[PDB]
RNA sequence: AAAGCUAAGUACUGGCGCGAGACCGAUAGCAAACAAGUACCGUGAGGGAAAGAUGAAAAGUUCUUUGGAAAGAGAGUUAAAAGUGCCUGAAAUUGCUGAAAAGGAAGCGAUUGGGACCUUGAUUCCAAGAAGUGCCGCCGGUUUGCCAUCUAUCCCUUUGCCUUCUCUCUCUCACCAGGUUUAGGCUUUGUCUUGAUGUAUUUCCGGUUCAUCUUUUUGGAGAGGUCAGCAUCAGCU
RNA sequence: AGGAGUGUUCCUGUUUCCGAGCUCGGUUUCUGUGAUGCUGGCUAUCGGUUCCAACCGACGUCUUGAAACACGGACCAAGGAGUCUAACAUAUGUGCGAGUACGGGUUUUACUCCUGUAUGCGCAAUGAAAGUGAAGUAGGGAGAUUUUGCUUUGCCAUUCUUCGCACCUACGACCGACCACGAUCUCUGAGAGAGGUUUGAGUUGGAGCAUAUCUGUUAGG
RNA sequence: AGCAAUGAGUAGGAAGACGUGGGGAUUGUGACGAAGCGUUCGGCGUAAGCCUGCGUGGAACAGUCUCUAGUGCAGAUCUUG
């Protein structure tokens, strides 16, 4: 399978000529790890109601 | 996807989307491009100007390949042959030769700008501007045939 | 649940001239006729359905009992209505055997979940 | 790995979904309520859990869980743990503790279900 | 019974949601609508809207254009809600630090070799939640085959619109209308 | 040039013989699922239908009785008459019975009423008894491993490379070598697991019997539902 | 107005009366935001499906206009009308991006998988043709930065000078055509330089290609 | 979830639902009775429609997410019966 599809992280995948595995619009798949890290959350305001 | 078409939703309404007054008649206005001269003239003037009449001298048995001439620009070239660039940056002796025929173009036009690396370009035809730009780069011009 | 229950209509909206002709069935169709009285909305004629007549958000699909019905096939599918028993009443399906009813009905009473059908096939 | 990415695959369709009218419910083990959301559902979330009457003629309760910080996530024999519990108000206190170690947020609804569960025998 | 225009109830013309079923783009928007609502900075409000755009507004900016917008401002992160293509005419690619939705595999090779960081939008949130010292860019919208055709309609006096014509050269729309010798120029 | 031959690849609603189907399911699909290019019409050229289904098995209703006979009635075969144009057997239409209504139409909308007809000591809580159920505990066998440790590669950080690939206008160039991309066997260097310690836990029988809760029958304490009356307020009037 | 609770600690109201200069502060009981309170009948009513009565209402299509003395319609069942292919176009989703997508090789054999050489459209236009063939500036502007006003660690300024994306508006330069010149050379030509109320579907550090669906135009029953 | 304003409509446009015959995936029902049919046993939905008791019936059918179309009738001096 590695000889077919290749490396993930720029060069190509050997058997499929000129092919590379796809890359998501994100690196990190989720929100909750990113949103609830300290770099976001300190700058964020204190919430509100109604 | 017949599902997604307007007829399905439209079904149940008597007109069927064409209107009760005017109706979906078989061929109002003629067939094809008919009526361009008279009734459909307003459409022709605007949208399609220059449609009626003949201009230039006709060419019997015109043959392509007689006239074909794919053109690369001066701004490219380098894309044409990345290692040589690091060779021909250095040294100040010899030069990276670009046979433009081998990638598959005949004429060279200087639309772009080129780095100042001595180079030799061989092409069947050279635009007047391309030659001036190449010479400035310190490059040389060679003709093939 | 069991909140108050208010209905706006109790009558159906029968199809215009379903009474007159037997080819026209009672299932509602908007009259799209150009001269039709029902769509033009004269008085003393069939009422049309508007969204106006929509029942409450709290009490939509709510039974006379208080529950919402959630209809059910196997013995396995009643387990789903365990924590929602107060909220949901279970309707044992059209197709089911005498055997498999008495497996369903007996398993439902273990779970304290109300079953709508009862004395279903005896 | 990601809870939200797995959800955006399987939210609309999976083997479990079981609909009737506006209602939808979810027949998996690892699921208090049996509602189809990101929070409660088994499949999608990191550290899911269930409270199910145990399957030994349904005499006793199971707390079904996964190992924390998704340890053995690729090995579904090893991942899924069980704890048996007796049906009582007394052994609510052991269950109430064991849930809040895994998930503090699911604790009111565990207390809602565990109360209902005791009342459940085949 | 009110003298009101449309009794509005007046709608907003722009798109109100995501149209893609691409799950990564949906989660990108969930991030940047938490981050727009809560943070207050107008950078995040704009990025939110530009993420929901259709394909023709997410137009590709070249690596060589991205050089010259970012020319005086070398330190700052170069944001582009859009794709990033390699320019083949560009010989020595400048290093930069780009964020964008998608890099073509030439442009990812060319930046990363030249000493040049290549971010996604979720990484940009961790570094720069406010968008503090960033540069928004976007590729020109009205620069394509289709948009040559729009405007005043080709046979009207002083338009520069292309006609829809099957083929190029003489014999196709070059006579009556286009010459003074054939009736009229216009 | 004014004489000539020549296979292959190619075409194929006919003939002959195979294999399929996101096709039609007896007003469809060929005109034709049947003695269909048939019955039948036209002087003739030509035109051209309708028509599939008892049952697993004919076991296709002998026998007594009324009648001229056809049939009926008893009885009988069958899982059933499903009783020979016989599977299921809709509507239009028709007869009877019951139920209403009707002074030159009837139906219909909205609102009540009348007549037929259908439908409803909760939830629990505390004792005692039986019928369930059979958790942990305690053994034998079995499988997970909280936490404290030690440590792998993931990944990048290159290093010392070597091997096999791959790309390349990288070199005298014909061959080896050198970069590029892969894999592998090795390397220096800084939140998806192995091996020891055993918080905990499943499955498995013999148990060793006990908890538990379920339904129920006997007391004890506790009543919901529905429709009203009066009262006090909050809004509008 | 209604599943429980505790109770006024804060808060507004009404009130006991103590002091400071009608107004403010401290203190006691009472009531609200924190109010549903008492009581009865029936365990069949309440309610529901049907038919009937009563008061009031109530006479498909073309067309300015239909209940019409306009036309179609005795009743019921079943059957019955925007489809398929091609050429474009805008819009939108997906992939790759200066690129992009007949054969052969495999195979369980109409799928799938891999692949060499071309070609398509695009990457440059302009002239009938011979041919020839591409320097930005200003104004408004998204956003960032530096700083001035307000309930406060957040709120909106146009307060600042700093850079100003897309895009529109105004004007340039360069390329082809047409018109009109030309220092000087290796003089059938080249060309410094300098133009023009002319003209192009030109240009200005390229966006396209393949595919899916809708809508429109056209050809075909 | 909260607040406010608004609500007529032919020709026409757009949006979300309901239903039918097949394909893929998945969850099921059925000779202790499937499909269809009938019905003042009934219920839900603004509505298209859906669910269901009882009777007949005698062999196959359905839910969910997708793909696909010979996909919804009161009318055509419509067609066949």
């Amino acid at each position: 399978l590695q000889l077919l599809f290749g490396r993930h992280t720029t060069g190509t995948a050997q058997l499929k000529k000129g092919y590379h595995l796809p890359r998501a619009l994100m690196s990190n798949a989720d929100l909750s790890r990113i949103v609830n890290s300290e770099e976001i959350q300190r700058v964020v305001r204190p919430a509100r109601v109604a | 996807t017949t599902r997604l078409r307007k007829t399905r939703k439209r079904r149940g309404h008597v007109s069927a989307g064409y209107g009760r007054v005017g109706k979906h008649r078989k061929h109002p206005g003629g067939r094809g491009k008919a009526g361009g001269m008279h009734h459909m003239r307003i459409n022709y003037d605007k949208y399609h100007p220059g449609y009626f009449g003949k201009v230039g001298m006709r060419h019997y048995h015109l043959l392509k390949n007689q006239y074909t001439c794919p053109t690369v620009n001066v701004d490219k070239l380098w894309s044409l042959v990345p290692a040589t660039l690091e060779k021909a940056e250095q040294s100040k002796d010899k030069a990276a030769v670009i046979d433009v025929t081998k990638s598959g173009y005949f004429k060279v036009l200087g639309k772009g700008d080129l780095p100042k690396i001595p180079v030799i370009v061989k092409a069947r035809f050279f635009s007047k501007i391309a030659e001036k730009k190449i010479k400035a780069a310190g490059g040389a011009c060679v003709l093939t045939g | 649940v069991k909140r108050s229950i208010v209905k706006k209509r109790v009558k159906s909206f029968p199809r215009f001239q379903s009474d007159r002709y037997k080819r026209v069935k009672s299932s509602w169709r908007k009259p799209k006729g150009i001269d039709c009285r029902v769509r033009r909305k004269f008085k003393g004629t069939n009422t049309m359905p508007n969204i106006g007549y929509g029942s409450n958000k709290k009490t939509r699909h709510m039974l006379p009992n208080g529950f919402f019905k959630f209809l059910v096939s196997s013995p396995k599918d009643i387990e789903l209505l365990l924590m929602h028993n107060t909220k949901f009443a279970a309707e044992i399906a059209h197709n089911i055997s005498s055997r498999k009813r008495r497996e369903i009905l007996e398993r439902a009473d273990q779970l304290n979940v109300l079953v709508l059908n009862r004395s279903a096939r005896l | 790995v990601s809870s939200e990415l797995l959800w955006q695959c399987v939210r609309r369709n999976h083997c479990f979904i079981r609909k009737f009218n506006g209602i939808t419910l979810s027949a998996e083990r690892m699921n208090l309520t049996n509602k189809n959301t990101l929070k409660y559902s088994g499949i999608a979330h990191k550290q899911p859990l269930g409270l199910n009457r145990h399957g030994a003629n349904n005499g006793c309760i199971a707390l079904v869980t996964v190992q924390k910080c998704s340890r053995a996530m690729r090995k579904p024999t090893r991942a899924v743990q069980v704890r048996k519990f007796k049906k009582s108000k007394k052994e609510m206190s052991k269950v109430m503790k064991a849930v809040a170690e895994r998930r503090p947020d699911l604790l009111k609804v565990a207390n809602k279900k565990m109360k209902k569960l005791i009342r459940t025998n085949s | 019974g009110i003298d009101l225009e449309r009794n509005g109830r007046k709608k907003k013309g722009g798109r109100r949601t995501v149209k893609s079923q691409n799950p990564y783009l949906r989660l990108l928007v969930k991030l940047y609508q938490f981050l727009a609502r809560r943070t207050n900075s107008r950078f995040n409000a704009v990025v939110l809207k530009r993420l929901m755009n259709p394909k023709r507004l997410k137009a590709p900016m070249s690596l060589s254009k991205l050089a010259r917008h970012m020319k005086g401002k070398e330190d700052h992160i170069a944001v582009l809600v859009g794709s990033v293509t390699d320019d083949i005419r560009m010989v020595h690619a400048p290093k930069l630090t780009v964020c964008a939705l998608r890099f073509s595999e030439t442009a990812r090779r060319r930046l990363e070799k030249a000493g040049g960081e290549c971010l996604t939008f979720d990484q940009l949130a961790l570094r720069r939640p406010k968008g503090s010292k960033c540069v928004l860019l976007r590729a020109a919208t009205k620069s394509r085959e289709a948009d040559k055709h729009f405007g005043a309609a080709p046979g009207t006096p002083g338009s520069k619109a292309r006609p829809y014509v099957r083929s190029t050269g003489r014999k196709f729309e070059k006579a009556r209308g286009r010459r003074k010798s054939r009736g009229y120029k216009n």
